């Protein structure tokens, strides 16, 4: 009986550690959309054809 | 060194008006840089949703 309940506790708690890792992985995808954009951004400023002003 | 602006803008004279297109140079330049400053700030909210959405 104490492993049976220890097991019911033990799968409420890997569960925790998943949502914590997706709640992570939720914001990870936002910040790689974000370098994302920085990144083909940056390449558009490359060029010469842009001034300064740009 | 005399401060001038749009609504100081006078085109009556040929000199007028050759003051008046390098001064509306300035105004759109103003203008559109705080467009591109407003556009920055659309650009970093609609990553704001779905991150918190996320």
């Amino acid at each position: 009986n104490v492993q049976s309940r220890g097991l019911g506790v033990a799968v409420r708690n890997a569960n925790d550690g998943i949502s914590m890792a997706q709640t992570a992985e939720g914001a990870m995808k936002e910040t790689t959309n974000i370098l994302q954009r920085m990144r083909d951004l940056s390449l558009q400023s490359a060029n010469g054809s842009n001034s300064k002003a740009d | 060194a005399q401060d001038v602006t749009v609504d100081t803008l006078d085109v009556t004279t040929v000199g007028g008006a050759q003051e008046s297109v390098a001064i509306v140079d300035a105004a759109l330049k103003y203008v559109d840089s705080h467009r591109a400053e407003l556009g920055a700030f659309q650009n970093r909210f609609n990553h704001a949703i779905n991150n918190l959405d996320n």
